[PDB]
RNA sequence: AAAUUGAAGAGUUUGAUCAUGGCUCAGAUUGAACGCUGGCGGCAGGCCUAACACAUGCAAGUCGAACGGUAACAGGAAGAAGCUUGCUUCUUUGCUGACGAGUGGCGGACGGGUGAGUAAUGUCUGGGAAACUGCCUGAUGGAGGGGGAUAACUACUGGAAACGGUAGCUAAUACCGCAUAACGUCGCAAGACCAAAGAGGGGGACCUUCGGGCCUCUUGCCAUCGGAUGUGCCCAGAUGGGAUUAGCUAGUAGGUGGGGUAACGGCUCACCUAGGCGACGAUCCCUAGCUGGUCUGAGAGGAUGACCAGCCACACUGGAACUGAGACACGGUCCAGACUCCUACGGGAGGCAGCAGUGGGGAAUAUUGCACAAUGGGCGCAAGCCUGAUGCAGCCAUGCCGCGUGUAUGAAGAAGGCCUUCGGGUUGUAAAGUACUUUCAGCGGGGAGGAAGGGAGUAAAGUUAAUACCUUUGCUCAUUGACGUUACCCGCAGAAGAAGCACCGGCUAACUCCGUGCCAGCAGCCGCGGUAAUACGGAGGGUGCAAGCGUUAAUCGGAAUUACUGGGCGUAAAGCGCACGCAGGCGGUUUGUUAAGUCAGAUGUGAAAUCCCCGGGCUCAACCUGGGAACUGCAUCUGAUACUGG
């Protein structure tokens, strides 16, 4: 099925996640239909760290896409502060 | 087979093999019938066979057997040759 | 709204069928010369109608053999 | 990763001041400024084009302490930007920590300057910076840190500052032991002996 | 606002000259190797050869909320009795916590590897019509009622093992009818025909064959039409070399009708027609996975396709199906073949181009490491279990980037070396000496972030016959880190522990002694060496790079030396011995029309990464990252009509 995830990448032990509308079979890296925001868990804290696009992930939600366990907590966080 | 899923897994598909392989020689032999009433010249033999073929592979279909659109044809195809005896 | 191309008719011996040259104007990539180049196409005539020598319109259907995918819209020019 | 030997030989086959010793004795009276180093100097050269080139990227090369891979990267970035590449390239290394350092007058040479700057002794902004490439900014402050204003050093160091001309694109503050980097310098700022086009000549060989 | 600012020559033919023209050099790059040398860290990279053969361990399971169940080890109960009245040793019991083997489900078609085959059942760009699609999702309805089996288990039994054979035994969401049936399929219509499966948590009443029915919530089951994703199929263009490969093709090319496929189709077959492809390179031979990209270049070009990402193909060699939403299946089945082992000689077993690793080949390429803590994946209501994917560590200067190996002062300028016109000169402020600093390494102390969640408790609202339960939302408490002795920060001691490699005839930056005597040797090209060698070998000095420096190999450059941009052909290489002439290329002048080329505008696409610009984050840098520009292309639509074409 269709999912929403975080892809990894950045440099080694300083991750970085983009967010990715995938078939769930594709590898993590590997084949997106979309990508729609990402995630900095290292930021600085005075500066972005987290956007998501919560117009285009609705409408994926929409059409029936799953999402993971952290893409869900980053929705309920980004709707607390925003 | 090293894994265990794997020799377990052998085993049920050569049990469905042995069932299916049944299932798909009966389909057969029904629509053959058919076939031979039409080769006769025989419009109400035909028929009658027709409506026995019938209900089999339509349920076929639905088992998974075949598929759908494979039962259509045969229906179809069948249909055509009595209409054109009569 | 069709995609459709032209062509003319080189051959018709088949049943049904016709064989059509399409010309088109290359810019060459390396030297900038424009040429002739030709994309030939067997095409379904249904009626036999098309003779040899006559300008033909054609449009992209299904499959109808092994080499056609292309039948005939309409005739144009002819019989010259 | 850096000239360890004799200051003096260095001066002498550019025929130049390189500025590396103080100024607490004066030149002429250490070396022979006028004659080349080692055995074959006193007979001349007739130097060729080659050459030249050659001679005057060195003399910047060892003014600023700068290495060849390390300055062939500079000359990378300067022709990057927009801007005449001669010019580029040497505000890219009096933008150079340990420069910035000796041209407010805290160290006594570039070699004294980068010790400092490798032991800790430097903050910009607050934060301790320790590598002697950093480039500093407009409005950044540069400053000493508090075992470091205690240090003989400095203070000497701040005397031979005053003897020197000034600078006009360092604010200077010398009895907290700081100075604000306030611009970018021009090259009028900057010693004219130097030619540029020579050194820009020669990568583009 | 910005998104490209870009282009160097020299040596060698001659007594000398100008020209032609080859050879060679100076640059950048690398999955490199070899030699000499070697302090630290950060980020990357690491069998290019034998798609050779592999010992050993691990790389795919999960589900008791589908089922019959007990062999384990946890309790509990009746109950032998430790009996010292409750501290429990030993006999039962599937009673419940669980759970080996078995049935059943879902997953083993993903993820991981490799590039042998494949010049087109491939790839890239753009179009299209004749299709299917488990898991996820929207809508619409259904879910009634019966049957016969068989693994397990039991009893006997064959085989050295692998693995089996008899006779009974029993279940389900396993399997099969019947009922039921439309916006489903067949049909012009009338009509004909097609399915299903239950399991859980709790419960106020009320009945019982004390099992439950019954109420309710969660969850699955079946059909139909949608959506999303994934896949299949077709057409046009583009996608290496060879003409000392020019004719190839009879299911061949088209038709009609049958059969086949999820679907169009010579996909297949029977009859019929005699076509189809080709100098715009068919056929045949050689080489090769394709692309985004990478290297080089001022650019146009040329070379390339390692890492990262997309597509393809293969899984000991060849052949084939089966199961299934999906395979003609790396860790599935059957067959043949070669190889390797086991055998009581009847027969059996295996497949690292998963991760480590071994041998072999080779100039040459790593540990039989830790962890699922994070991100994904499978199964599961969930807890959780699995995950050599992944995240980390190890080895190696293989590469890029950063830092270090001290700093300032110090003279008749010590010694020693080297040269000397024997005056002195040079090594050289170099050392010693005197002041100061302690980065990194070494020894101590502190210490972020990667952790989001999940659990145990209450609180409210929903839910409903119910304050049960379940779900949603906030609250409180105890927790989850492989790396790791982590980044980062503070303290201690003392210049302490840390510099080599190539070059010095010209091209090309850097020169003198002694040895040697066309010998030994050097050498990229010219050439050097035959007793005063700036060219050999050593010494002293110097130049250039610097934890690296050189040699070799390979690509582009320079090379306007295959010239589109951008060359030539009277004598330097180069005008067919001369004509005619088919395909081909090119075509005077004028008006109209068309709008193919051409130009302008708009939409769609041109994956992400890469490159370039403006920013941000790692002390800086490499490295990571936000936004843009770019992707010069292809298609569609609307205009323009000077030029070319019709």
């Amino acid at each position: 099925m269709v999912t929403i995830r975080l892809a990894r990448h950045g440099a080694k032990k300083r991750p970085f996640y983009q967010v990715v509308v995938a078939d769930s079979r594709n590898a993590r890296n590997g084949r997106f239909i979309e990508r729609v925001g990402f995630f900095n868990p290292i930021a600085s804290e005075k500066e972005e760290g987290t956007r998501l696009d919560l117009d285009r992930i609705a409408h994926w939600v929409g059409q029936g896409a799953t999402i993971s366990d952290r893409v869900a907590a980053l929705i309920k966080e980004v709707n607390k502060a925003a | 087979a090293n894994i265990k899923s794997a020799k377990k897994r052998a085993i049920q598909s050569e049990k469905a093999r042995k069932h299916n392989a049944s299932r798909r020689s009966m389909m057969r032999t029904f629509i053959k019938k058919v076939y031979a009433a039409i080769e006769a010249g025989d419009k109400a033999a035909a028929q009658k066979a027709f409506n026995e073929m019938q209900p089999i592979v339509d349920r076929q279909a639905a088992k998974g057997l075949i598929h759908k659109n494979k039962a259509a044809r045969h229906k179809a195809n069948l249909t055509a040759q009595i209409n054109k005896l009569a | 709204k069709i995609r459709t191309l032209q062509g003319r008719v080189v051959s018709d011996k088949m049943e049904k069928s016709i064989v059509v040259a399409i010309e088109r104007f290359v810019k060459h990539p390396i030297y900038g010369k424009f040429i002739k180049r030709t994309t030939k196409l067997h095409v379904h005539d249904e009626n036999n109608e098309c003779g040899i020598g006559d300008v033909v319109e054609i449009r992209e259907c299904r499959p109808l053999s092994k080499t056609k995918s292309w039948t005939l819209v309409r005739v144009v020019e002819k019989a010259v | 990763a850096r000239y360890l030997g004799p200051k003096l030989k260095l001066s002498r086959r550019e025929g130049t001041d390189l500025f590396l010793k103080s100024g607490v004795r004066a030149i002429d009276t250490k070396c022979k400024i006028e004659q080349a180093p080692g055995q074959h100097g006193a007979r001349k050269p007739r130097l060729s084009d080659y050459g030249v080139q050659l001679r005057e990227k060195q003399k910047v090369r060892r003014i600023y302490g700068v290495l060849e891979r390390q300055f062939r990267n500079y000359y990378k970035e300067a022709a990057r930007l927009k801007g005449n590449t001669g010019e580029n390239l040497l505000a890219l290394l009096e933008g150079r920590l340990d420069n910035v350092v000796y041209r407010m007058g805290f160290g006594a040479t570039r070699a004294e300057a980068r010790q400092l700057v490798s032991h800790k002794a430097i903050m910009v902004n607050g934060r301790v910076v320790n590598i002697a490439s950093y480039q500093v900014s407009p409005n950044d402050v540069v400053s000493i840190r508090e075992k470091a204003k205690k240090q003989s050093r400095v203070k000497a160091a701040l005397e031979l500052a005053e003897q020197r001309e000034k600078p006009t694109w360092l604010e200077v503050d010398a009895g907290k032991m700081e100075g604000t980097f306030k611009r970018k310098p021009e090259r009028s700022d900057l010693s004219a002996d130097i030619n540029e086009h020579l050194i820009v000549e020669l990568y583009s060989k």
